[PDB]
């Protein structure tokens, strides 16, 4: 089984959405009439920026301790995504992100997928510092946050508080996360606010046999769910 | 000008085609000290969070002879206004015929409080210079007035007056 | 010990978790003794749960929350003076600045005569003064953390607790303290998180 | 009578469309399915580009001898229209041209608009 | 190890077989500093008494290719644990095949308030060696991870956290 | 602190 | 793709429209129409192009293969791999007005 997924232009395969975790167990909604307010205006461009964006693939090594994204920050150069993350001034959006991670089966190691709300960092004082974009950052083992606190003083075993998911290697090779719009408010400035941090750190580390590959890929496939912005709407008056 | 009846017009005039704005009114009804003390920016004062749409009415008090255009342009909140006409027609706009209509009303909704630059602009631009028929003067001009809707909000008092 | 215990969870609640008086600040002010009095006459807080690490920590356990907040005033004065200090019992004012407004700067400032911000008369002596202010919040919950800054090139306000004592030309000088006791009530939290350690705290 | 029209984010005032001109009384229309092709493949953005812009005024004087605009040309630098008309390779489009002009009850003049196809210039 | 990665890594090798565990956990989650700072510790550390389930979950971290047995036995309280292979044997066992099932899931029932060694042992042996294709590594490592049961029980809070 | 808010005129009373 | 079984990886196979220079870099590839093929799930990759046609009497637009991960192979397994291609038209496809132009 291969299921092959098309969202506008943009086209991938999955080996399987098996195991596809959703956060809290509420997918991506718009925002809902209750909670709305036709003097308070969104749009849903959720047409054509809503589609996936694979970002630059990273290396998993035995010396890796950890990677992160951002979001919506992430996104802030891709394409119709990052042209109205920046047109409009208020806007929500859920994700999907893929984490896929293509590995022999003489490869060994796991990570751990975490996404974290309010992915506050720290030796984070700093907007470039604390946003790296499509790149992102990464962890170390002693700026880049701490491996086993997240950066916020915060011992990862407990990670698994968050939405998350395991690759193990010897079991599935890719995770998915489905993430819905989490904040304090029901919209927000995107450029200024990050709702979501993704966070992969290998819990067990890679290892495999004698002259395979020694640094597989990791890939990051988000494709933004329910966007949703402001808000150019003027009532002229005869 | 201020503390006048002058502070109140926006003379339009005859001088050569800058696309300058006629114009750039911050929507800060409680801080900016246009809106501020306008009977809206008063009651908005007393309080420390609101929200609710705008209606802004421009009235042409030129001749019944007067011909012409404005641009009457919105700029949202988090865009820098515009600076040029182009800009302006590119973007929300309402192209006033002064000749047909003595007046152009626009509600602009995105307004909330601003804290405790931003809201957006209401600018006009000259599309067209304005046309007289004979000695009539070329030099009118426009008022200006502002109103909450019937949606506006208000909550949290905070008389702040003291000497 | 060993006990055979039947299936309870009430008190692992959110509200049976948190909704637990606690003292959240100790302010403390001297009697308008025009002596030797500065900064002294007039006391100000600023409501905050990340000045005491019970709350603080039990509520970054979560990313976000809301909650009331019962505060229970607790005064306890003294004369600061070996001197046989005579004095007619005080009245306290304990003054609640809403969110956004302005901060006493002086005993006399005009903040405290304002309408807006509601003010506690306190007779020395009495139960304890007690006020419940509601979600006060801007946003649609309190944030405990806040991936985000105020401008592109964390923090959420209560209010302001402001006290002083009303009585004017005091002979001795009378030192009083006012434990400020708060009580979380219909807690709703969001987006669970791990503990901190007891490290930076 | 005075109709204020609005296309998108973009509002004029017509004093009348009294006599409003159809080239050869075709209106305009997308590409039909009788000469269109699902493997030649068209898309319609006709959402947000599709809305009035409004060129810099020229102005008539008693020298002045003419003007002339060519399409889809003049908006090439007109916000989505121009976009589209650069990203995408091929396009069609109609127009509705309101040329509108400000003058007094005491002026005095009259203009010829023409609208060619293929309208090619020559010194 | 500790306060890093590696304090969450149960290191399987090849060396000789000696019957002393992998691993021989105490099934004190309020106290017993590996289970103390779990999430279900850190919640527990809050009550002065509780009562209920913990399922542990052993998950291997290997290679697909790699085969093997492991012996995960559960002393229950009161029986200090077992030394060898074939005490965990006669109580209370599961034979873990590594080559066909990735994980291991043991739901230890008896766990109530230590007062205010006791509580049971998750122990885990080699039943066989792991088995490895070819220069494939044979050093893997097994995580662990605990919860609370929907059961589980906690009471009269105790909040004992100051500087 | 740009939230959206439905009508309420209560305190305007 | 003509590699072994164990190998894995992702290839991006980008079309670019008429008009349209070719894309240089992954993420101008991806931003545009593409098809993330999965090496180790799919060993073919098929990708039909709409807008051809006569050329008078460069353009017609790109498909480009770029490397989205580097290719995975588990053992000594070699690291040189090949890809082929074929190409046809549809059924859909015309032509008109033969033109014989063959001499010596």
């Amino acid at each position: 089984r291969v299921l092959q997924l098309t969202l506008g232009n943009s086209t991938i395969t999955t080996q399987e959405a098996a195991n596809s975790v959703v956060a809290y167990g509420r997918w991506p909604e718009y925002l809902r009439d209750s909670e709305a307010n036709p003097v308070d205006q969104p749009t849903e461009p959720d047409v054509a920026a809503c589609r996936f964006y694979t970002l630059d693939t990273v290396s998993w090594t035995k010396e890796s301790r950890g990677w992160w994204w951002k979001l919506p920050d992430a996104l802030r150069d891709m394409g119709l995504f990052g042209q109205n993350m920046y047109y409009h001034y208020l806007g929500r959006s859920g994700y999907t992100v893929h984490v896929q991670c293509n590995a022999s089966k003489f490869h060994q190691g796991a990570l751990g997928v975490f996404a974290v709300p309010e992915m506050c960092l720290a030796g984070h004082t700093s907007y470039q510092n604390a946003n790296p974009g499509e790149k992102g950052g990464t962890f170390t083992g002693t700026f880049c946050p701490v491996d086993y606190l997240l950066g916020n003083g915060t011992l990862l075993g407990n990670a698994f508080v968050f939405p998350h998911q395991i690759i193990n290697l010897r079991t599935n090779n890719c995770a998915t996360l489905v993430l819905p719009y989490v904040n304090s408010l029901s919209i927000d400035s995107m450029v200024k606010h990050n709702n979501w941090g993704i966070a992969i750190l290998p819990l067990a580390p890679l290892n495999f046999a004698s002259e395979s590959s020694p640094e597989i890929p990791i890939t990051l496939t988000i494709a933004p769910m329910c966007c949703e912005f402001n808000g150019l709407r003027n009532i002229t008056l005869p | 000008k201020k503390n006048t009846m002058e502070m109140y017009r926006v003379r339009l005039s005859d001088k050569p085609h800058t696309d300058d704005p006629i114009l750039c009114l911050s929507l800060s009804p409680a801080s900016d000290p246009r809106l501020s003390h306008t009977m809206l920016g008063e009651i908005l004062n007393y309080y420390t969070h609101w929200a609710g749409s705008l209606k802004f009415t421009f009235l042409f008090c030129g001749s019944m002879m007067a011909t012409g255009k404005l641009l009457v342009s919105y700029a949202p909140p988090g865009a820098d206004p515009p600076k040029k006409r182009k800009e302006a027609m590119l973007g929300t706009h309402v192209i006033w015929d002064i000749g047909l209509q003595s007046s152009c009303t626009m509600v602009v909704p995105w307004i909330s409080n601003t804290t405790y630059t931003e809201g957006g602009y209401i600018s006009v631009f000259y599309q067209t210079r304005i046309v007289v028929p004979l000695s009539t003067p070329r030099e009118m001009d426009i008022l200006g007035f502002v109103s909450a809707c019937n949606d506006f909000s208000v909550r949290l008092l905070r008389d702040t007056t003291h000497i | 010990r060993h006990v055979v215990q039947h299936r309870s969870r009430s008190e692992s609640s959110i509200e049976s978790f948190f909704a637990r008086g606690a003292c959240v600040t100790i302010m403390t002010v001297d009697n308008p003794a025009s002596t030797t009095n500065k900064d002294k006459l007039f006391a100000v807080w600023k409501i905050t749960y990340k000045d005491t690490v019970q709350l603080r920590r039990k509520l970054e356990f979560f990313t976000y929350s809301r909650f009331d907040m019962e505060l229970t005033f607790v005064v306890t004065a003294n004369f600061t003076e070996t001197n046989n200090g005579h004095a007619l019992n005080q009245v306290y004012q304990i003054m609640y600045v809403p969110p956004g407004a302005p901060v006493p700067e002086k005993w006399d400032d005009y903040t405290w005569q304002t309408s807006s911000n509601p003010s506690i008369f306190y007779t020395y002596g009495t139960a304890p003064a007690r006020i419940s202010v509601p979600y006060v919040g801007i946003s649609n919950a309190y944030s405990h953390f806040y991936d985000g800054f105020s401008k592109v090139p964390s923090l959420n306000d209560f209010g302001i607790l402001a006290v002083r004592v009303v009585n004017d030309h005091n002979p001795t000088k009378v030192t009083s303290k006012i434990r400020v006791y708060l009580k979380p009530k219909h807690i709703r939290v969001w987006c669970p998180r791990p503990p901190r350690a007891v490290a930076y705290y």
